[PDB]
């Protein structure tokens, strides 16, 4: 009885695959970029990037390679989904037409297993042999490589380790052969088996065990004619070859952990290395020559090339020019130079990318006060960190870098001004103390100040973390005021309204008193703060015995949680807080939406609650529950009637009281009614719409993401429902997706312990590309079609469609 | 110096048993009836073990129509003893059994453990004397990691943990490494951490070392299940706690309960008093495997559920030292009653002659006692 509409209004930017090769013709050098569910191509020329082709698939891509079979003039990607739909496609462009055809497809589930911690592996033999895959715990996949494999049917491997690192392929041996990293009670070893098609099984391999540093967690696989593999953990770089073994301890890695390589030279006698804070390393391998034998190894280099933005994976394309594909903040193509600039760094920025995600938290306001909206997100993490302003002009973006953690947003329009949580991370000292690490927001405010309240009364090298108030214009977006809080203190949820008679506007915020002993915090703060003629004033505070996890106001009362507790404050007009209600719960009210006299609370174990508040007798009575073990990350209230929320594994679902009950035993449930399957981790929901002020859709609400994905929700009627529904069967049945795999299966509700089809949700991006097809499609799709009644030509579905595709 | 495994095989009953070995696990969520027993006013958790001796002929004839069919039986736990309702209730499986003749009357041995919960959606009295129960059968549900839905691969290189040293920086480093992913949403790192299944197991662990200083972590199991429902199971609360535990149907839920559970209750007292200290929460120690609490049966008929302290106040002893048919190989005992009630509490019992061991033992019933939080 939902009747809802999802659609996507900002494609995701996180880049989380990267790759670089022959694709698109024998001499053209093409670089392929995999962001969640879109796969990007581009060629590869001089001056820079050009783009040639971009698709999405109905899945997220966890693994992507190319490889080159015997007889092929180009390569072909593999392809692997979340949900263990695998394809092999191919590159077809005939004059002025391009397309990916579908080679080979099928799906490599497991009746039953439990999947690995280490997540989804997948390698492919240099010689084109085989496919392997690892995907639960104690089990490895082989797929064989053949013409005759059109439904890529594969087999199963016993293996006697459980927890296996890391796994790769080796190259230079006759027979395909598997170097692995494992962990077991005596510590982590390296092993290498070879594998048998004909009979399926594990053979003794080249060279034996041995025994490898403690948390070595990166193999890389050197080609000719080195051989061999390198071993890179956290304080240590190997190489292994059987008989001969050489390793090297640089000082210069201990501060970070190498997360990402990538192979510059062909003969493999360079390498390019990423760590976890921004730093871009050169690793060198010398060769030697001995009499008339295979050159080899005599010692290895690191070299910190530079540094450049939180990179998740690189990319060597030509003459110096490196991709760096980014999860943290905007992407980039950077140079390399021969030679050293006066500061000591070899990268050259070039180019850069926008990537919204992570969206941590946002906001809907008018600048222009016009009737069009614009959104302001905090977006980024680390030095990455930043906010944007997305106004519709294709959307138009602003970025404003703060080079620090955001956390939370809130306008307040009398002072025109924004207010952000944010936190930084700083060093202890010798003497004892912090120190900051590069110039910030936080530490660069015109006016600053520190809290000093006094209601309460560590080593060397740690890591803290200062979380800080920031005030900031709304015209240039410079930082107005900075306002820092008490050491070991957290903050959690930021308010801006007005209480009871006072006509001021404050900003009111929670936090809670964290020490690493206690397991649960046990005493908090709410602080109302007033802003005027540029300075920041402590006008009052309050401490509560708890954590304060949200607040919300509540008509002219404000409305807290601690820890498994409701409480409403009221203002009086001493400028104090004195408690007015009190309800007890068995939960930690995480959540806590509002809606006329109806309060919205939330768990983390998607635990739903609604209460109301009795005028008459100041008392809060509990109306309904809702209670399913499962992992929640939002809520929201769409109507009197209607909830909300975001579930694990990327799903979205959908609640109603049932107030057409006759007892109490329903009258007193939350019968759920539509469950979907979005594919994105959504973050923050909000109220509001990006286009200016009879329609077919009532309200909206924006969700943004992990991905960077924005995305917008809206309610429908039955007839309007129905006809969606139809025409998303019958378009399903006549347009076909890259790796043929079926749409209905991609929206469905998956838990990793069961799997329903999506109800009540009307997927919007499909109705939408129903646009960009050809007439006789339109007519094919449209014939046999029942619309307000008559024959329904293809003219109705059109307008229809530009109507919906008009709402953003 | 006193055996822990000794109590755990219940030799008391006997020695030879013709154990029975094989297991049959109903389909999650099925709709099966089964036999219930017509006096048990036990509420039983999974995991734990229950003997019985029955002498009743219908009784007797079922246990014997079913010790061939499946050995498997159900139990309901009353909320009210004097009206004979249930919601909910718990399959036992039987693995033991022996007949035995006392001049003409038929007297069997059982030994079962709990496997499975349910709520009763049926129950129904057969022309027999007993009760047939038709109940579906609850599920168990097990949640993932909260960090793998984030995101789906990032490092996953680095989400496996070097074997833990046989504390408190490595816990430190843990919480750092393995919710590192939680800057990428609203929600601080210990926020996630207070719903993990580790942690709690650790601090429910360090909580209850105080008990036992002995404890070794196989005495524990390792699965979060079972360790939930060993935890559940020895602990000194009334029915109704016992209850709301077993309603809880997720492991972390469950152990967040009884964490909080352990962290409110302060001393037990009297329950006809209900103002009595009869003793605290640090003088509760266990001397058997299972724990603290642990069934047994009395040759008379009655099987009254126990525990292990080193101390009482409000007691008054009667009666002399007796060995007959005592659960323990080796240990007199006395009668206790409450010094204002009158009312028998537990047994005082007193080492063997044998070496050395405590010789003043406090064995109560929870019948009899009440928490004071
Ligand atoms: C009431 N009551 N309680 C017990 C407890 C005491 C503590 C224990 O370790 N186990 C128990 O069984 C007990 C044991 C034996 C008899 N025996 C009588 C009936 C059979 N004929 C001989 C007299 C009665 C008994
Ligand atoms: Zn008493």
């Amino acid at each position: 009885m939902s009747y809802n509409y999802v659609v996507t209004a900002q494609k995701p930017t996180a880049v989380n695959g990267c790759v670089t090769g022959h694709f698109t013709s024998a001499e053209d050098l093409n670089l392929l970029i995999a962001k969640n569910t879109r796969l990007e191509i581009y060629v590869v020329t001089a001056e820079g990037l050009r783009p040639v082709k971009e698709v999405g698939m109905y899945g997220k891509i966890a693994v992507m390679e190319l490889f080159r079979p015997k007889g092929e003039s180009k390569d072909l990607l593999f392809i692997l989904t979340a949900k263990y739909n695998a394809c092999i496609l191919e590159y077809k462009q005939s004059g002025e037409s391009i397309d990916i055809i579908t080679r080979a497809h099928g799906n490599v589930q497991d009746r039953i297993g439990r999947p690995s911690e280490t997540g989804i592996i997948g390698i492919i033999d240099p010689e084109c042999r085989m496919i392997g895959l690892r995907l639960y715990d104690g089990l490895f996949k082989v797929i064989p490589l053949d013409r005759d494999n059109k439904e890529l049917k594969a087999f199963n491997i016993r293996l006697e380790e459980l927890h296996v690192i890391d796994v790769k392929f080796l190259y230079g041996c006759q027979a395909p052969t598997i170097c692995f990293v494992y962990q077991d009670p005596q510590g982590r070893h390296v092993k290498t088996y070879e594998v048998s098609l004909r009979e399926k099984e594990f053979n003794k391999g080249p060279w034996k065990q041995e025994n490898v540093e403690a948390e070595a967690s990166m193999v890389i696989a050197v080609p000719e004619p080195f051989g061999g593999a390198i071993i890179i953990g956290q304080e240590s770089i190997t190489y292994h070859n059987g008989d001969k073994y050489l390793a090297i301890a640089p000082p210069i890695i201990k501060q970070s952990t190498i997360v990402c390589h990538n192979r510059v030279d062909p003969n493999g006698s360079r390498y390019l290395l990423g760590d976890m804070e921004g730093r871009l390393f050169m690793l060198l391998l010398e060769k030697e020559e001995q009499m008339d034998g295979t050159v080899t190894l005599k010692d290895l280099r690191v070299e910190l090339l530079g540094e450049t933005s939180i990179a998740e994976c690189l990319t060597y394309l030509d003459n110096g020019v490196v991709f760096v594909g980014s999860r943290l903040g905007d992407s980039q193509l950077v140079k390399l130079n021969v030679d050293s600039n006066e500061q000591g760094s070899y990268v050259v920025a070039m180019e850069t990318f926008t990537n919204l995600g992570p969206i941590v938290d946002m906001c809907v306001v008018d600048l222009e006060r016009q009737g069009q909206g614009q959104l302001v997100t905090c977006s980024g993490a680390f030095k990455e960190g930043s906010l944007r302003i997305i106004r519709n002009g294709k959307l138009h973006i602003r970025t404003v870098p703060l080079y620090e953690s955001p956390r939370k947003i809130c306008y307040q329009e009398v002072s025109q001004c924004f207010g952000v949580l944010s936190s930084r991370i700083e060093v202890q000292d010798t003497s004892g103390g912090t120190t900051a690490l590069r110039p910030s927001a936080s530490t660069q405010a015109l006016s600053s100040s520190v809290s000093s309240s006094k209601l309460f009364s560590t080593s060397f090298g740690e890591e803290v973390e200062v979380h800080n108030l920031l005030i900031i214009d709304q015209h240039t977006f410079e930082v107005l005021h900075a306002h820092q809080f008490l050491q070991n203190e957290y903050a959690l949820s930021l308010v801006s309204c007005k209480l009871g008679k006072d006509p001021n506007t404050y900003f009111i915020v929670g936090t809670a008193m964290v020490y690493p002993e206690e397991a649960e915090p046990k005493q908090g703060r709410i602080v109302v703060f007033q802003y005027s003629d540029g300075k920041l004033q402590t006008v009052a505070e309050k401490e509560v015995k708890g954590a304060v996890y949200s607040m919300v106001e509540f008509n002219g009362k404000l409305l807290a949680s601690i820890n498994s507790t409701v409480r409403l404050y009221e203002w009086t007009t001493e400028k104090e807080l004195r408690t007015e209600c009190n309800h007890y719960n068995n939960i930690m009210a995480l959540y806590l939406k509002t809606k006329g006299d109806f309060i919205l609370v939330g768990d983390l174990m998607r635990s739903v609650l609604l209460l109301a508040y009795k005028p008459m007798e100041g008392n809060f009575e509990e109306i309904a529950r809702d209670f399913n073990p499962n992992w929640m990350s939002a809520v929201e209230i769409l109507d009197d009637d209607n909830f909300l929320g975001a579930e694990n594994a990327f799903n979205l679902f959908v609640c109603q009281k049932d107030s057409a009950a006759t007892t109490d035993e329903e009258r007193q449930h939350l019968q759920e009614v539509g469950l979907f399957h979005l594919g994105e981790f959504v973050n923050v929901f909000c109220h509001g719409s990006l286009v200016m002020q009879s329609t077919p859709t009532q309200g909206s609400v924006l969700f943004g993401t992990v991905n960077g994905m924005i995305g917008l929700v809206t309610s429908l009627s039955e007839s309007w429902y129905n006809l969606l529904l139809d025409m998303q069967n019958r378009l399903n049945k006549v347009i076909k997706s890259v790796g043929k795999i079926e749409h209905s299966f991609w929206r469905s509700f998956h838990t990793e312990r069961k799997t329903e089809p999506a109800t009540g949700f009307i997927d919007g991006d499909l109705i939408e590309s129903f646009l960009d097809i050809s007439r006789p499609k339109m007519q094919e799709v449209v014939a046999n079609l029942q619309y307000d009644k008559r024959e329904a030509t293809a003219d109705d579905l059109i307008k229809v469609v530009e109507e919906l595709t008009r709402i953003h | 110096n006193f055996d822990t495994s000794l109590p755990t095989s219940h030799t008391y009953l006997g020695a030879d048993m013709e154990e029975f070995h094989g297991r049959t696990l109903h389909d999650d969520d099925s709709c099966q009836v089964i036999p219930v027993l017509p006096q048990v006013m036990m509420i039983l958790i999974p995991g734990q073990t229950l003997p019985l001796q029955l002498f009743h002929p219908q009784e007797v004839s079922m246990v014997r129509n079913l010790i061939q069919k499946d050995r498997t039986f159900a139990v309901l736990a009353y909320s009210n003893v004097q009206e004979r309702e249930a919601q909910f209730g718990t399959t036992a499986e039987i693995y033991a059994y022996r007949e035995e003749q006392d001049f003409g009357i038929e007297i069997v041995k059982v030994k079962a453990i709990g496997r499975q919960r349910f709520k009763v959606l049926e129950l129904r009295t057969q022309s027999d004397g007993i009760q047939q129960a038709k109940v579906q059968i609850l599920p168990e549900c097990v949640l993932p990691s909260t960090m793998s839905a984030v995101q789906l691969e990032s490092l996953n290189k680095c989400q496996i943990f070097p074997s833990k040293p046989v504390s408190y920086k490595w816990w430190q480093k843990y919480q750092k490494r393995k919710f590192h992913c939680a800057n990428l949403t609203s929600w601080p790192r210990w926020l996630y951490s207070l719903y993990d299944a580790e942690t709690l197991m650790d601090r429910i662990k360090k909580q209850l070392r105080e008990w036992d200083e002995n404890l070794k972590d196989d005495s524990l199991p390792s699965n979060p299940i079972d360790f939930s429902y060993r935890v559940a199971a020895c602990l000194p609360i009334d029915d109704v706690l016992r209850i709301q535990l077993l309603k809880i149907g997720s492991a972390i839920q469950r152990l967040r309960c009884e964490l909080d559970i352990m962290n409110k209750c302060t001393s037990l007292c009297c329950k006809q008093c209900q103002e009595t200290e009869i003793t605290t929460k640090n003088e509760i120690f266990s001397l058997s495997l299972c724990g603290p609490m642990a069934a047994y049966v009395n040759p008379h008929g009655y099987v009254h559920e126990t525990l292990t302290v080193y101390k009482a106040c409000n007691l008054n002893l009667i009666g002399r030292p007796s060995t007959e048919h005592s659960w323990f190989p080796g240990y007199a005992w006395t009668v206790a009653q409450c010094k204002i009630c009158a009312s028998h509490i537990g047994w005082k019992f007193t080492a063997t002659k044998k070496d050395m061991s405590p010789q003043k033992f406090w064995g109560l019933t929870r019948s009899a006692l009440l928490p004071t939080i």
